[PDB]
């Protein structure tokens, strides 16, 4: 297994180094890849490095901007990012080549991914609002304008997460918005107090906003 | 630069039936001896997992239902019978030339009986208005197909402006959809009107589903 | 066929030409199959080990005819330091050729054991891009195993080496042409008749090998350029290495013999000037 680290928020024109921790195998036997997945789910090959660093391949998209390197001694994969465009914003995966005898094998093992996001945009904490009904019951929770993604939203510290519906976040300006809906029976809600839990890590927030009528 | 064209982009499939995804390449990725092409599977919020090795070279952990095929420029990924553990984005890839290109994508979709949404309306919170904002939320909870039309109406006249829509991808269990529609106004602009209504028009109903309120 | 070699006096050791060449070709397939990928590289030690483990065993199989060989040195030392002996030579010489012809199935097995090794490593040679196969192993191997030899040949003038040799082969022939007059007696006339015949056959093998050496030194030097800072498809790469291996093996075997046959000729010219000590000391008295 492989593990990606070094992601985050960079302003356009900045630089970033991404690492990948290779395990379960003989690192210096394999050719290694980097693959980005843009928010609109498109897969774009980023770079290829030979087992003993001698052969390196880059698409015209990243030519002379990105640098792939390995340390076969430390069992690590490195992607240097320099002078970045917003276009690079994507989920960066590190991957092992198959190493087939006859052929040019596939990307057999894929790491979990690391998010890179190229925006001049400022990191801001979200405002949490409990959506309560109008004076079988469904109740919401609104998370307005925060940056960057993600937000982990649970209900009643996770205990009350059954018939929940959390929605993808939307870029409305330069701030993200996501809403979530929990469904209960008319008799559960007022009596058994149900609160919404929102955590925005970049701001180091942990918000418990009580739903009440 | 090779280009791989996946047909279709999305696919509606009833449980147990046949699913067919076709990748078309600009240049020939084959040799009378090898075929540098590969299929993956991408289950929601996960990295692509290797499905097919070369043309049909199935993976140690891939079921009997899956079967990739082809040579040269035209390929076909076949799934029969389709089950719930199949809903994922499918991507064909090539290892032939220097520009390693991926396919567009093919989101598989389980075709289930049509279901009506569970429409709910929410006035702006007290803390929201004290900051000077007014988000009127109109959730829709369990539907099929993904096609729905939502009209917002303030005091009977439609509003199409301040709307922020967000849809969930098929809910694995019930295999239904859900979507948030948010009309955002200021505290002052909200405090100028009375009736705030949202109209969910969907194929299950002849007449639109309506949830409304007055301040 | 076979090649008999007397480098030093009291030393004799034969070389079965198709054998030495068969072995070398599979040694080059072993290295090129190892030096291709960066990872395989470390295997070299085990390959190094194996070549020794196969060479040592061939030397055991050849050293099993030591008696017939030691009987030959005896019949050789007898003719060098003096029909009866002339016919004693050919029967013992024909006895040694039979000994090799006897251990034929013994030799061909060590031969096949190395072919079974070298091809196994070649079958194992994988390409990352079979469409775009690298040629580092070709450049590394050549620059580390074959290049020194090309320089080694480009340094020593193998033509003057023959030029100097016919000059010697000439005077001895001028000596025997006018010695045959009415002098044909006690100057161990047969020893000069034996070595001159023996030295003439040696030169023919040298002239045979030097041509092949000068030959392949061009071929190899030309053929590398074509297969070095590039990327062939596996189908070509597989072939391209074999051709370089085929051409290396000839150069090497044929070179080894040119150095052995050179040394064998002068130890056979040591016994001429020493047997010329007699002819001078003989003729020095007649003027008294």
């Amino acid at each position: 297994q492989l593990v990606e680290s070094g992601g985050g928020l960079v302003k356009p024109g900045g630089s970033l180094k991404l690492s990948c921790a290779a395990s379960g195998f003989t690192f210096s036997d394999f050719y290694m890849y980097w693959v980005r997945q843009t928010p609109e789910k498109r897969l774009e090959w980023v770079a290829t490095i030979s087992d003993g660093d001698s052969y390196i391949y880059y698409p015209d998209s990243v030519r002379g901007r990105f640098t792939i390197s390995r340390d076969n001694a430390k069992n690590i994969l490195f992607l240097q990012m320099s002078s970045l465009k917003s276009e690079d914003t994507a989920m960066y995966f590190c991957a092992r080549d198959g190493n087939g005898k006859d052929g040019g094998d596939a990307m057999d093992y894929w790491g979990q991914g690391t998010s890179v996001t190229v925006s001049s945009a400022k990191t801001t904490a979200p405002s949490v609002y409990p959506l309560a009904p109008v004076c079988s019951v469904t109740l919401g929770c609104l998370v307005k304008g925060y940056f960057p993604e993600p937000v982990t939203l649970t209900w009643n510290s996770g205990s009350l997460s059954s018939g929940v519906h959390t929605f993808p976040a939307v870029l409305q300006s330069d701030l993200y918005t996501l809403s979530s809906s929990v469904t209960v029976t008319s008799s559960t809600w007022p009596s058994q107090s149900i609160t919404c839990n929102v955590a925005h890590p970049a701001s180091s927030t942990k918000v418990d906003k009580k739903i009440e009528p | 630069d090779i280009v791989l064209t996946q047909s279709p982009a999305s696919l509606a499939v009833s449980l147990g039936q046949r699913a067919t995804i076709s990748c078309r390449a600009s240049q020939s990725v084959s040799t009378s001896s090898y075929t540098y092409f590969h299929w993956y599977q991408q289950k929601p919020g996960q990295p692509p997992k290797l499905l097919i090795r070369y043309a049909s070279n199935l993976e140690s952990g891939v079921p009997a239902r899956f079967s990739g095929s082809g040579s040269g420029t035209d390929f076909t990924l076949n799934i029969h019978p389709v089950e719930e553990e199949d809903t994922a984005t499918y991507y064909c890839q090539h290892s032939w030339e220097i520009p390693y290109t991926f396919g567009g994508g093919t989101k598989l979709e389980i075709k289930r009986a049509d279901a009506a949404p569970t429409v709910s309306i929410f006035p702006p919170s007290s803390e929201q208005l004290t900051s000077g904002g007014a988000s009127v939320v109109c959730f829709l909870n369990n539907f099929y197909p993904k096609d729905i039309n939502v009209k917002w109406k303030i005091d009977g006249s439609e509003r199409q402006n301040g709307v922020l829509n967000s849809w969930t991808d098929q809910d694995s269990k019930d295999s239904t959809y859900s979507m948030s529609s948010t009309l955002t106004l200021t505290k002052d602009e909200y405090e100028r009107h009375n009736s705030y209504t949202c109209e969910a028009t969907h194929k299950t109903s002849t007449s639109p589903i309506v949830k409304s309120f007055n301040r | 066929s076979i090649d008999i070699l007397q480098e030093k006096e009291g030393h004799l050791d034969f070389v079965i030409i198709p054998h030495y060449t068969f072995l070398d070709y599979y040694k080059h397939l072993s290295y090129n199959s190892i030096y291709h990928k960066s990872s395989t590289y470390g295997k070299y030690i085990a390959v190094d080990a194996f070549i020794k483990k196969i060479n040592e065993a061939y030397d055991k199989v050849k050293s099993k005819c030591n008696d017939i060989k030691n009987d030959l040195i005896a019949t050789i030392k007898k003719l060098e330091h003096p029909k009866k002996m002339m016919d004693e030579y050919n029967t013992k010489k024909k006895k040694l050729i039979k000994c090799i012809k006897n251990h034929e199935n013994d030799f061909n097995k060590i031969c096949m054991d190395m072919k079974n090794y070298g091809t196994n490593l070649f079958e194992q040679l994988s390409c990352y891009n079979n469409n775009f196969c690298n040629t580092n192993g070709i450049r590394y191997h050549y620059d580390e195993y074959i290049h020194k030899l090309i320089l080694s040949v480009k340094s020593k003038n193998l033509n003057k080496d023959l030029s100097d040799m016919t000059n010697i082969l000439q005077q001895s022939e001028l000596l025997l042409t006018n010695l045959n007059k009415k002098m044909g007696s006690y100057i161990y006339i047969d020893t000069i008749k034996f070595i001159h015949k023996e030295m003439k056959h040696i030169f023919n093998r040298i002239e045979y090998h030097t041509k092949i050496i000068n030959d392949k030194t061009k071929i190899i030097q030309d053929k590398i350029k074509l297969n070095i800072w590039r990327t062939f498809q596996k189908d070509e790469l597989l072939k391209r290495i074999l051709d370089m291996s085929n051409e290396y093996s000839l150069f090497i075997t044929s070179d080894h013999l040119r150095q052995m046959l050179y040394n064998t000729f002068y130890s056979k010219e040591k016994h001429l000037n020493n047997i010329f000590h007699h002819l001078i000391y003989v003729l020095q008295m007649k003027f008294n």
